[PDB]
RNA sequence: GGAGCUGUAAGUAAGCUAUGAUCCAGAGAUUUCCGAAUGGGGGAACCCAAUAUCUUUUAUAGGAUAUUACUUUUCAGUGAAUACAUAGCUGAUUAGAGGUAGACGCAGAGAACUGAAACAUCUUAGUACCUGCAGGAAGAGAAAGAAAAUUCGAUUCCCUGAGUAGCGGCGAGCGAAACGGGAAGAGCCCAAACCAACAAGCUUGUUGGGGUUGUAGGACUCCGAUAUGGUAGUCUGUUAGUAUAGUUGAAGGAUUUGGAAAAUUCCGCUAAAGAGGGUGAAAGCCCCGUAGACGAAAUGCUGACAACACCUAGGAGGAUCCUGAGUACGGCGGAACACGAGAAAUUCCGUCGGAAUCCGCGGGGACCAUCCCGCAAGGCUAAAUACUCCCUAGUGACCGAUAGUGAACCAGUACCGUGAGGGAAAGGUGAAAAGCACCCCGGAAGGGGAGUGAAAUAGAUCCUGAAACCGUGUGCCUACAACAAGUCAAAGCUCGUUAAUGAGUGAUGGCGUGCCUUUUGUAGAAUGAACCGGCGAGUUACGAUUGCAUGCGAGGUUAAGUC
RNA sequence: GUAUGAGUAGCGAAAGACAGGUGAGAAUCCUGUCCACCGUAUGACUAAGGUUUCCUGGGGAAGGCUCGUCCGCCCAGGGUUAGUCGGGACCUAAGCCGAGGCCGAUAGGCGUAGGCGAUGGACAACAGGUUGAUAUUCCUGUACCAGUUGUUUUUGUUUGA
RNA sequence: CUUCUAGUGAGAAAACAACUGCCCGUACCGUAAACCGACACAGGUAGUCGAGGAGAGUAUCCUAAGGUGAGCGAGCGAACU
């Protein structure tokens, strides 16, 4: 896929904001991206220098609205930490 | 629009591609945030990419 | 439909026969037309719509294409409409008069 | 095509559109992953690779692209036991896999309940199921035939023959065919003899010619013609038509009721259009349409024309040669023929035996003789015929929400089950949301006003709104009575109708053991019903027979089929 | 669909009391105190299974056998971070699949090579801290395992490490 | 994994510095109101830890850590079960 495919949006929460405060950015990736993936993508898009990528799956998450019944999209979240001596992603 | 791009060169077309591509990732980071206002603009490029990775296929 | 938006009709069915009035909007999908001033409803609105009042708001429904008849501009009367095509374009005629649109 | 559009689907938000959007039809691009799934693996929609190129990083890690299953065909190279070889292996090449339309066809395999009033032969039935192969149709098909009127001339299917001839524990049942009448029509190729070439080992394989049959044909030998016709061929064009969007398309105003007119009434008008649908109630003339006229850039389909292509010879002789072999046929054992071994032909399977070949062979229901008809053991072949998952346009003395598909509604869903599998319920406000602003009680829900509306006892559980069931009000009666609850007689009280020798209630008195089913006999202590509503059982097709009716009458009548 | 039974059976093993608070409304929700119960468990971890039931903020229609201001319920947001843990890129058992192959009316049955298959073998990280919800995963500290680049140091370059 | 040679071989080893290390699971319940039993059901559910006194003991009684007061109650204190 497409480097700029690899990211799709970032995640704005309480706990993606306290992660920003220690220069560590939360995004939502294609959900057939592996982190290594991901580290090149950031660096490529961000100018950035990452020192980890923490991935995990985000479950797809059973909703209805009145009759009908279904499941959110799946989703995957990755926690990219930047080095020390680094830009910081402005967003 | 499609006249444009049939007038660009190949070289051309698929930096205008790469720029598109950017530019809706950008959008996609605005609209995650509030910092959106023109959300038509993103089919608009969708669809600008589109028109010309269909005219590259048709060279 | 044979009316268009902007038209003067006359409604020559409904509680407004004989009124006449502008087009306001066109539903082709549903075969309906709003005249101005025609088949006016008092509807009782919430203050939701930034209307600090809520209100009882006058506004005109729509009323079905087949109950108005386009006026014809040249003699004010109403008419049927042929289709005649003028220097290649086609063009709505009175069937009254000839006139066009 | 010409003004709106961003589905359902409102609501915002942001936009597109006469530089022609949305939308409609033709063609094309893209088309993740799983799935025959095929690089390998796998608990489907996931995981892990190899090779080569490319890409990110200083570099590893990472990413992208292409190829990589198995078997079959052909080719090439490699290449064992083993010498040559062959087998294997590698590569290239070739075409298959799987799914369907719960239909139709052919084939392999193949039941039972049931019927016979039991049951085994038989029947159900070569049916259901399973499996294989298919094609748009299939199968059959060009006589070793039907016949014996003297003749007919491939096959298929329809009518008829006929419930006949027959088969059958001669039971139950099963049940033809030919002739005749129609639908449709079409006939052709090889093998062999022999010839030429090729190659090896005078024949023997390959190639091409040759030849194709029963009034026997062909080879072969003589002659004479190098024409005449045809085709079931071709992504060959040219042309026409047609399918897939479309354009056009006549004619009404008033009056009364009404919220609304298409209804009513008065005068008109149109009709190659008075089919149909919609529109505030029922419209020929308001709208979409219809009759009619017109229309295709693109892509299919059909038909013609042409082109290319492929078939297409007459006569006379027989000296010799050819005319389908482990075949036909026979014994044994099964099976198919309506025919169940029977007197049993004919067809087929397995096994064994096993011919003739033109003076030949097969058949005409054992078999033989005569006579007649035909020429097997090789192949192909359109049409009439069967079926409809789908698409288009319609139809219905077909259904109308317990009906009609299980499914009118997000239904093969919810739900049930480990699984195969089973499988629902659920339509209607109003013309238009105009879907009740505001006020009041209440935390809300819900109400009462105020409004919308023709109507709100049409308020979303929304058309109508039955019965069971529940409750409020009360005109009459009821606390000494033994009651299948009624009916007959009747005072009193109350009320006044389809105005009738009226209505409700009813003290009191006479008589009086429900309904149904099944029984000799039921109030029955025999059976069934908790109540209410809906649904729920002698029908249709083809034959037989009788009555009645009509037409014709020693006559009556057509069936298939054609229009 | 609605009755009758009938406002009847039942409300599913056990201790709660009171004060204060919340709120329209409290035996039932919160807080506090005392009391009581389990304690080879009724505690603490985990595998399967379940599949969001977890956290935060709201709600009280329905579900909860009462009530409910509350809930494993409804509504809206949010939450699962690994080179080292368990699994895969490691190994195999039973069993299963199975190129060719054998057998067989069809379908298929069987099986060699080769594979798949843990419940077993092999295998490098621990302590503390942190959030409302994660932690041998994040953070702090201190490690280890496999490998790449580079600097330096030694030693071997075909009688060859 | 350890050895052995066969093969392969111009580069190897050490220290140091910097750097690289993929996918899947990770929430929560889990002798249960979240799993199997149609139920917030006296049943069933593998493995680990499982303290003190008396005690052989994981028995038994009362307790620690820790968890809980069981999702209808208030009266009355008849028969009968
Ligand atoms: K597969
Ligand atoms: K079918
Ligand atoms: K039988
Ligand atoms: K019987
Ligand atoms: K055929
Ligand atoms: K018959
Ligand atoms: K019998
Ligand atoms: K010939
Ligand atoms: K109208
Ligand atoms: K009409
Ligand atoms: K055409
Ligand atoms: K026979
Ligand atoms: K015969
Ligand atoms: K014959
Ligand atoms: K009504
Ligand atoms: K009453
Ligand atoms: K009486
Ligand atoms: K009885
Ligand atoms: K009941
Ligand atoms: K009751
Ligand atoms: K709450
Ligand atoms: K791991
Ligand atoms: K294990
Ligand atoms: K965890
Ligand atoms: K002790
Ligand atoms: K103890
Ligand atoms: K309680
Ligand atoms: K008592
Ligand atoms: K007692
Ligand atoms: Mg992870
Ligand atoms: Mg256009
Ligand atoms: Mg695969
Ligand atoms: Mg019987
Ligand atoms: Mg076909
Ligand atoms: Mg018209
Ligand atoms: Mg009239
Ligand atoms: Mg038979
Ligand atoms: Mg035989
Ligand atoms: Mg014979
Ligand atoms: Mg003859
Ligand atoms: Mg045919
Ligand atoms: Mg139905
Ligand atoms: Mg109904
Ligand atoms: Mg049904
Ligand atoms: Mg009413
Ligand atoms: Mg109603
Ligand atoms: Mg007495
Ligand atoms: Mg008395
Ligand atoms: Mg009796
Ligand atoms: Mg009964
Ligand atoms: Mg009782
Ligand atoms: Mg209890
Ligand atoms: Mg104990
Ligand atoms: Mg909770
Ligand atoms: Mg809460
Ligand atoms: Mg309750
Ligand atoms: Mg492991
Ligand atoms: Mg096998
Ligand atoms: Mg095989
Ligand atoms: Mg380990
Ligand atoms: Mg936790
Ligand atoms: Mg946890
Ligand atoms: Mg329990
Ligand atoms: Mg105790």
């Amino acid at each position: 896929m497409e480097l700029l495919d690899v990211i799709k949006r970032p995640v704005i929460t309480e706990k993606s904001m306290l992660a920003m405060d220690e220069k560590k950015y939360t995004f939502e990736v294609d959900t057939r991206a592996n982190k290594t993936l991901v580290k090149q993508a950031v660096e490529s898009a961000f100018d950035v220098k990452v020192a980890n990528v923490n991935i995990l799956n985000v479950r797809p998450k059973f909703k209805r609205m009145g009759k009908y019944a279904g499941y959110t999209k799946k989703r995957r979240k990755a926690i990219v930490t930047l080095t020390e001596d680094s830009k910081e992603i402005q967003l | 629009k499609v006249k444009e791009i049939r007038e660009l060169t190949t070289a051309e077309m698929l930096d205008k591609e790469k720029q598109l591509k950017e530019e809706l990732f950008n959008l996609r980071f605005q609209l995650a945030t509030g910092q959106l206002e023109n959300t038509a603009r993103i089919k608009e490029v969708r669809q600008s990419i589109a028109r010309i990775k269909t005219v590259l296929r048709e060279q | 439909m044979f009316v268009k938006k902007g038209d003067k009709v006359k409604v020559i069915t409904g509680k407004d026969k004989n009124k006449e009035g502008v087009v306001l909007a066109a539903f082709p999908k549903q075969d309906k037309v709003i005249v101005e001033g025609v088949n006016v409803v008092k509807k009782h609105q919430k203050p939701n719509q930034a209307a600090p009042q809520g209100g009882i708001l006058e506004v005109e429904a729509p009323i079905h294409v087949s109950n108005v008849m386009v006026i014809d501009p040249s003699n004010g009367e109403a008419t049927k409409v042929a289709f005649k095509e003028v220097d290649g374009k086609k063009v709505r005629v009175s069937k009254k008069t000839g006139e066009v649109l």
